[PDB]
RNA sequence: GGGGCUGAUUCUGGAUUCGACGGGAUUUGCGAAACCCAAGGUGCAUGCCGAGGGGCGGUUGGCCUCGUAAAAAGCCGCAAAAAAUAGUCGC
RNA sequence: CCGCAGAAGAAGCACCGGCUAACUCCGUGCCAGCAGCCGCGGUAAUACGGAGGGUGCAAGCGUUAAUCGGAAUUACUGGGCGUAAAGCGCACGCAGGCGGUUUGUUAAGUCAGAUGUGAAAUCCCCGGGCUCAACCUGGGAACUGCAUCUGAUACUGGCAAG
RNA sequence: AGCUAGUAGGUGGGGUAACGGCUCACCUAGGCGACGAUCCCUAGCUGGUCUGAGAGGAUGACCAGCCACACUGGAACUGAGACACGGUCCAGACUCCUACGGGAGGCAGCAGUGGGGAAUAUUGCACAAUGGGCGCAAGCCUGAUGCAGCCAUGCCGCGUGU
């Protein structure tokens, strides 16, 4: 709170979600302090690439983290897939590029640890081809993706040679990462993921900006689980840094006057007054696939009580179908109607996902509101 | 906050003289006005005591637009000053401004006069006000301005007023929309369709 | 025993068996243990062999801070056939009502011990009547005042 | 945000829950919907139309209708000279 | 303040059996339920839940929290003690309270006159300005109190005589 | 229901800007108390405010006067004016920093945060006006103050129309 932050390079979101016991920690540390030699829990790093400004997000590769690592998958604009060259592919793996797909991450680029643990010129390749096949069956690009070998933890040693590859590491990343789109057309909204309490502050919220501008002092509202209610802004900030405005499209904290930690939790949204409604049911059309696009076997009926995972959080719901549909089998591509017991501000068009068992269902798209 | 809303019924309720729409149509005993004749119309369940007097309360609020807080504050003030309460009361409620724009004739009814106040249809002395609980005093002389001078509004109001008779302390001039008021008004001049010592008993309680 | 004080002040029980009845796992549970409310519980006729009416549900802390379980939801008798139509011609002609009485357990199944009960006669109220005409007169009579 | 933990009864290694819910083996005391032919007579008959027609005003070649030659007629009704509730109960 | 299109951009709460201003229907059937009291609700609820319709206030309506009033229910103004609560079981007696009749003298209690004072602010009265009001402000009275100087001697009292 | 012996007084010294057991040495053994001494609980007081016709009862919201306080406690200095509200020393708790040689802190000021609660404010603008202190004076600053924000928290007025 005591940096003037200048918004050049716009900013661009990347997150490692490699694998466990891996080195993603050590990866991002180790870009980090040779970025900033030669240049001068979800870990929220920072990084000023000469091309663009870039925040890392080192996500937990655990899967019982899966819930916040949804929203650190979708917070994030490219994946970075840590893994280690001596043992290739992972179940742990497949289950992050799985999630990935999922929530629809673009760009990903794929880094070999242990490289120098390996005293050979053909294992490498080996399991470099491997993971790239992997990702080329798992509907991910091919030979249009900078793979980067090399060593995680050598590169906070002394050397040269493993500098010189993690900054050209860093420059095909914002190579190969370009310009976002950003969607600073409507009014401001802001979902919720994370709440710090500053002693002689107050409450801020932290959360990627899904549209719009937040000027310091202007008035927002609250609207979410159990609650609507009104509030006003008092210091934009990032990354402990002072800003002046808050464009869409970057994970920022905004400093909320009157807020009650109990009261204010996870799963609600920022918004400019008088824009979205919560809403506890609504009507959706759902995506699922016959057998091989994650929904179950057996043609399960009515009173299913899946979770429907949005922008923020989940929550279980109920699902019923209009007639004409006496089972509701894998294979539905028709339109139902969804109740949820928490109300979350939506809109038309809100794409969810319906989740169960800790495995995707399916697909579904807002069509209409019931409230 | 005016009141606003149904008048015949409001009229009805009661029963009585208290005044009636400026404009007329029909306005007679039809077939249920006041005192609905035809298997029905109980008009009065003839209340023991303050009821009478809360009647009284209401059809002298509602005739003469006044809320029951600011009533109650000229009761005290009434109170307070010397004579009798009730006239005091009384003398205070036509000087009201709205109630002196209506005696003078530029309000059709009560409400348009009130209206009127609020619209800037009414100036004082050559001052505008705009508000219809503005207490005239004696001796002066209230005008209308130019804006207010081309309102088929007010040609109604003023084609309406001549048909009634004519007060003891106005005297109007229609082709200046002026006039003069001089005295105090006192019971005996006051229509004689209500009780005043009910009433001080009701908020002496 | 959930002896149902009022049945035993009021109309001794006379006529009982032992039957179950049918419930969702929201208000189940605790009748395992023993809580519940089942005074006087005005059993009526049903299509459906005299669905279990009038008790309500116990109020342990099994709610979901929204409702306790269920304001009001179905519970159903158990009887193959033998009391529809003979229970709708006792209600009708005879003045024998059957009400819940007791919850005993198999260990497993909340038995409904439904008890007839013969419908005891409401005290004379040919005093209060009266009291309560005289009220209204009193009240009405009050037109001679000015 | 995550870890442990409680979601009955001796973690029930079985309840017809005698009665609840889709309906069912078994025999039938049943006829077409539990289960087919037309074994007594009965052709004006199995079996098909582009299709054309009332008493005041319209019509869904038809929910009326023909053995289909082009005719014997149903459904809406008060607007006109009609039976308009002879205009508003001059009904 | 002057212009601008259009009523166009702006009403809710409580109650409706007596206290207290307000009546009908439907359904449940000492059940569900309202409530300050009286008290309702056991098939026909103007009282429960809903609906219709009326009444009381109104950008404010109801519940709750605290003081006084009604409570003369701590009563000095302004209660009672035989049977509702209340005459000690009885007697003696100190401090204490009160005290028969007349005179003189003291001015203590008491009464009168005058002075200073009772901060300002606030209540009140006569006026004034904010569109009147709310609000502010000028003057006046009051703040019943307190102390001091001089008189009154009927009463209570100090002193002296009966 | 008894308390007190620096306690009651006197004789002299010291001390205080001045009286005085304020203190010292001696002597006298009193002083206070049933009109409540001593001790326990509670409490800022007053002008006033509310409720009352009145006497009365409750209370000290806003504002003004006075008192006391500044993490708890003790002590002193400067200064005319303090045992000092953004001076000093020290005992205790807490917190923070340290290079581990050693240092800083007391929002019951303006705001603001954590906790409590049925529940109550913005980390604003300005010396523009008055006042405050400093200075030849222009001029400095003032979280006093004035204005601004939110809240129907209370009073008043207007409007939703004729
Ligand atoms: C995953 C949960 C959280 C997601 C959050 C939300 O997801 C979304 O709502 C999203 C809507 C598109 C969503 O609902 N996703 C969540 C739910 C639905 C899942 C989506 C997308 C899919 O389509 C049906 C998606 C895999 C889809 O398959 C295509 C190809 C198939 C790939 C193979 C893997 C699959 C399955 C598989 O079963 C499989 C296999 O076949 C062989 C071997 N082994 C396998 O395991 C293609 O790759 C598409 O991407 C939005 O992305 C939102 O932005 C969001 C981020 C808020
Ligand atoms: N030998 C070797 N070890 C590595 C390399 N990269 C990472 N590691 C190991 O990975 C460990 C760090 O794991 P960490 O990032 O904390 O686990 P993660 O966050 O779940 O991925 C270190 O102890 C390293 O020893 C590498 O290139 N070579
Ligand atoms: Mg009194
Ligand atoms: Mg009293
Ligand atoms: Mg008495
Ligand atoms: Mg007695
Ligand atoms: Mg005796
Ligand atoms: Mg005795
Ligand atoms: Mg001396
Ligand atoms: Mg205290
Ligand atoms: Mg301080």
């Amino acid at each position: 709170s005591k940096e003037k932050f200048e918004r050049t390079k716009p900013h661009v979101n990347v997150g490692t979600i490699g694998h466990v016991d891996h080195g993603k920690t050590t990866l991002t540390a180790a870009i980090t302090t040779v970025l900033a030699k030669t240049y001068g829990n979800t870990s929220h790093v920072e990084y000023d690439t000469p091309t663009r400004h870039y925040a890392h997000v080192d996500c937990p590769g655990h899967a019982d983290y899966v819930k916040n690592m949804i929203t650190g998958a979708a917070q994030m604009d490219g994946a970075i897939l840590v893994v280690a060259a001596t043992d290739g592919p992972m179940p742990q793996t497949r289950e992050h590029i799985l999630l990935g797909r999922q929530v629809g991450v673009p760009y990903i680029i794929v880094f070999l640890n242990k490289c120098d643990m390996v005293d050979d010129e053909e294992l490498l390749e080996l399991v470099e081809m491997e993971v790239r096949e992997l990702l080329s069956q798992y509907d991910f690009p091919g030979d249009d993706t900078p793979i980067v070998r090399g060593s995680a933890l050598k590169a906070l040693e002394g050397d040269a040679e493993w500098e010189a590859k993690i900054l050209e590491l860093a420059g095909f990343l914002d190579s190969y990462i370009p310009e976002p789109e950003r969607a600073i057309d409507k009014p401001f909204l802001l979902p919720i993921e994370d709440v710090f309490s500053i002693s002689g502050r107050g409450t801020v919220v932290t959360g990627r900006v899904e549209r719009g501008i937040i000027k310091v002092g202007e008035e927002v509202e609250i609207v979410g689980i159990k609650e609507t209610q009104k509030s006003t802004c008092t210091g934009v900030e990032m990354f402990r840094k002072l800003l002046d405005e808050g464009r869409a499209g970057e994970n920022v904290g905004v400093l909320l006057r009157g807020i009650k930690r109990e009261e204010i939790e996870r799963g609600q949204v920022l918004a400019k007054p008088g824009t979205i409604k919560p809403h506890t049911k609504f009507e959706s059309e759902v995506y699922i696939l016959s057998k091989d696009e994650g929904g179950r076997h057996t043609p399960f009926f009515k009173g299913y009580r899946p979770q429907f995972y949005f922008r923020t959080t989940d929550v279980t719901g109920t699902i019923e179908l209009p007639e004409g549909v006496e089972m509701v089998m894998p294979g539905d591509n028709i339109k139902m109607v969804v109740t949820l017991i928490h109300p979350i501000a939506m809109d038309d068009g809100l794409r969810f996902a319906i989740r169960e068992g800790g495995r995707t269902v399916g697909a579904g798209v807002v069509a209409k509101v019931l409230s | 906050a005016r009141y606003l809303g149904p008048k015949l019924k409001l009229s009805r309720r009661e029963g009585t003289d208290l005044f009636l729409k400026s404009g007329v149509r029909a306005i007679d005993t039809k077939c249920k006005i006041e005192q609905a004749p035809g298997q029905h119309g109980a008009r009065k369940p003839r209340l023991s005591d303050y009821g009478v007097q809360l009647r009284e309360k209401q059809k002298v609020r509602r005739i003469y637009g006044v809320l029951e807080r600011q009533f109650r504050n000229y009761y005290k003030e009434a109170a307070r000053l010397k004579g009798n309460t009730g006239e005091n009361l009384l003398a205070l409620l036509e000087g009201r401004l709205d109630n002196v724009v209506y005696r003078m004739g530029f309000g059709a009814t009560r409400a348009e006069a009130r209206q009127l106040v609020s619209h800037k249809a009414i100036m004082v002395n050559g001052r505008v006000v705009n508000i219809a609980s503005y207490q005239v005093s004696p001796n002066d002389v209230v005008s209308i301005r130019e804006k207010a001078k081309k309102q088929s509004r007010v040609k109604a109001a003023l084609e309406l007023a001549e048909q009634r008779e004519k007060p003891t302390w106005l005297e109007v001039d229609a082709g200046k929309m002026e006039g003069t008021f001089k005295r105090k008004p006192e019971r005996s001049d006051l229509s004689a369709d209500i009780n005043e010592h009910l009433i001080v008993e009701l908020y002496s309680k | 025993i959930a002896l149902n004080k009022r049945a035993r002040h009021e109309y001794f029980i006379e006529e009982e068996f032992e039957a179950g009845l049918a419930l969702q796992g929201w208000e189940v549970k605790s009748l395992r243990a023993g809580k519940a409310n089942i005074s006087d519980s005005y059993v009526l006729l049903r299509d459906g062999e005299a669905f279990l009416f009038g008790a309500n549900i116990t109020p342990m802390a099994v709610a979901s801070t929204h409702v306790v379980c269920d304001p009001t939801r179905t519970r159903k008798l158990l009887l193959n056939q033998r009391e529809l139509d003979s229970l709708y011609g006792r209600v009708n002609r005879e003045g024998y009502t059957v009400v819940a009485l007791s919850l005993y357990w198999k260990n497993a199944w909340c038995k409904v011990k439904i008890g007839v009960a013969k419908g005891k006669k409401q005290h004379d109220k040919r005093s209060d009547i009266k009291e309560r005409e005289w009220q209204v007169d009193k009240a009405r009579i009050m037109k001679n005042a000015h």
